[PDB]
RNA sequence: ACGGAGCCAGCGAGUACAACCUUGGCCGAGAGGUCUGGGUAAUCUUGUGAAACUCCGUCGUGCUGGGGAUAGAGCAUUGUA
């Protein structure tokens, strides 16, 4: 057959890849979290507050995947969204650095994301292997 | 020959110029310029600018 | 015997130490805009203004008021070197006199005079 | 059900049902991010209504309103930090804060200065425009 | 606060004893009786659905449409 | 409205005698610190993956979690200030 990562919906790939994750408990965590904002502009915390860096992670690791090399600062930009800057118009600015960060340096260490020449971070060998699992997981869910 | 004569000109409105007279007001620094835009209208087919449309 | 009211200060313990810390152990203890004037270099701001608040503490009459150091620059921050002299502050018609305290500690010479006529 | 319906907390109100955070907000000091901060501590559910409680719910949270550098918060989400001369940051919660920023607020007034001056008439402090704000006074 | 939103063990009897046979069955619904305002209507909606008893048309926030189980 | 998840444009602009735009990597809950570049520009910033939107959850018709004004303390940055 032809069992790839864009088969299975993007939302729907998060969820059965955050549960993977827990059963293990191997992919680290850094110290701040729920001790957390975010975002540089958002009032409430996170709703979800367990699990949470979980499917941050395997939202990371996907869009790693279809892509040459991603890096922390364009991750922020494209997480971070609106604000309400008191009583002028809605700006955009990015997201929690410290967040998006330690997600790429954990899941190096776990074995998933690796070091590219110029700028950025590409996949490892052992790092596709995981996603296709999951994804062929997610395929037998469906079917 | 007095020691203080001068300002730390080196930023603002007050140090910036134009070449021809010297107005502190109303200056075009786009593409490096330095023409005021009152005599900029006056020269504008002579550098290459054209009102097409 | 021997508290008077309370210790008139910053952030913390007590009075005494104000007097002996003269610049740079005063910066130390500080907020934001004091420590990041400081950190760059004042040349000619503390150079010609103390010279004459200490040497006026020197010609006073013992116990009784210095003579009156006449402020341009009142954009200086009130170190505690000079806690009991007198300051004139520059608004436009004459120096005005400003009587300096250890109340009177991590704020500036112009606020204390006020330059519009009314209130 | 229906155990207890104002239930003080440090002398001030806080209304029964409703919420965890939003009837802490009750207080004179505490916000809308703060006591999701302090029930963190905790660890207790935002989706119950929350004014009916454990009863040694309300005394631990007391505890971490009062001291704030003994439990687990970083010492930068705090209210009021440095008083006095040289050392130490403590914050209030309660009837104690609004007492706190009118005893505060005549140290402004005592040493005489641009905002103690301007608090005297009731006029704008932070260098606004007086042409058009707030056409009534107080 | 026009009532009907504090949570009562008396009221959930009655809402078990009103859950079976009807056309229209929703967060819209529930509340015009003065039943549990706003969002706890959802949960007692969510109650609902576990185990059978009245299924599913619409799968929306802010569009949640049920009808009974024939 | 408040959370995650999904994730798409086009007009422009930009230093070498100055201090311009500045990805990638570390420090930081932020703002911003720093090491490095690349770019005199369909070559590097840059695909300027910008918003509103999409879709599941949290609140639900109470000046309310809507709304953000007045206020106080400190942490940053640009500057002789």
């Amino acid at each position: 057959p032809g069992v790839s990562v864009r088969d299975v919906p993007a939302q729907d790939f998060i969820n059965n890849y955050a549960s993977f994750l827990q059963r293990q408990g191997k992919l680290e965590v850094p110290g701040y979290v729920d001790i957390v904002k975010t975002s540089a502009g958002n009032e409430l915390p996170p709703q979800d507050s367990e699990g949470w860096f979980y499917k941050r992670a395997a939202s990371v690791a996907r869009h790693i995947y279809l892509r040459k090399q991603v890096g922390v600062g364009k991750l922020n930009k494209l997480y971070g969204g609106a604000k309400n800057r008191g009583v002028r118009p809605h700006k955009h600015v990015d997201a929690s650095g410290s967040i998006n960060r330690k997600v790429l340096q954990s899941l190096e260490k776990l074995g998933v994301v690796e070091i590219s020449p110029k700028g950025g971070r590409r996949i490892s060998d052992n790092g596709l292997r995981d996603l296709d699992r999951i994804a062929a997981a997610t395929l037998e869910d469906e079917e | 020959e007095n020691v203080w004569y001068s300002h730390p000109r080196k930023f603002g409105k007050g140090s910036r110029q134009c070449r021809i007279s010297g107005s502190h007001s109303g200056l075009i620094r786009k593409y490096g310029l330095n023409i005021d835009r009152q005599s900029f209208r006056e020269k504008a087919n002579d550098i290459g600018f054209y009102k097409y449309r | 015997r021997k508290r008077s009211f309370k210790t008139y200060s910053y952030k913390g313990v007590d009075l005494e130490k104000l007097l002996e810390m003269p610049t740079e152990d005063f910066v130390k203890l500080a907020p934001a805009r004091v420590r990041r004037k400081f950190a760059r270099g004042l040349s000619e701001k503390p150079a010609g203004l103390m010279k004459k608040l200490r040497a006026a503490k020197l010609s006073a009459p013992e116990n009784e008021k210095p003579a009156v150091v006449r402020t341009h620059l009142r954009n200086m921050i009130i170190v505690p070197e000079m806690i009991g002299s007198v300051v004139g502050v520059y608004n436009g018609k004459v120096f005005n006199q400003v009587e300096i305290r250890p109340e009177m500690v991590g704020h500036y010479l112009g606020e204390f005079s006020i330059t519009y006529t009314p209130v | 059900g229906s155990f207890q319906h104002i239930l003080r907390l440090l002398n001030t109100n806080v209304d029964g049902n409703i919420n965890v955070v939003y009837a802490l907000t009750t207080i004179r000091g505490v916000g809308r991010r703060y006591a999701n901060l302090v029930c963190k501590k905790a660890d207790v559910d935002l989706h119950k209504r929350a004014g009916e409680l454990t009863q040694e719910e309300l005394e631990r949270i007391v505890q971490i309103m009062q001291n704030p550098t003994h439990y687990k918060i970083p010492a930068w989400f705090l209210n009021r930090q440095k008083d006095v001369n040289d050392g130490k940051d403590y914050h209030s919660l309660a009837n104690n804060l609004e007492s706190k920023l009118r005893d505060d607020l005549e140290r402004l007034k005592k040493i005489r200065s641009h905002r103690g001056i301007r608090h005297f008439w009731g006029l704008r402090v932070r260098g606004q425009h007086t042409k058009t704000t707030g056409r009534r006074r107080a | 606060a026009k009532h009907a939103v504090v949570l009562d063990q008396d009221k959930f009897d009655r809402i078990m004893k009103e859950a079976p046979t009807y056309r229209y069955v929703s967060v819209s619904v529930l509340v015009d009786r003065f039943k549990l305002g706003g969002s706890l209507a959802r949960v007692a909606l969510r109650h609902l659905e576990n185990e059978g008893i009245i299924k599913p048309v619409s799968k929306h926030s802010k569009q949640a449409i049920y009808t009974r189980a024939t």
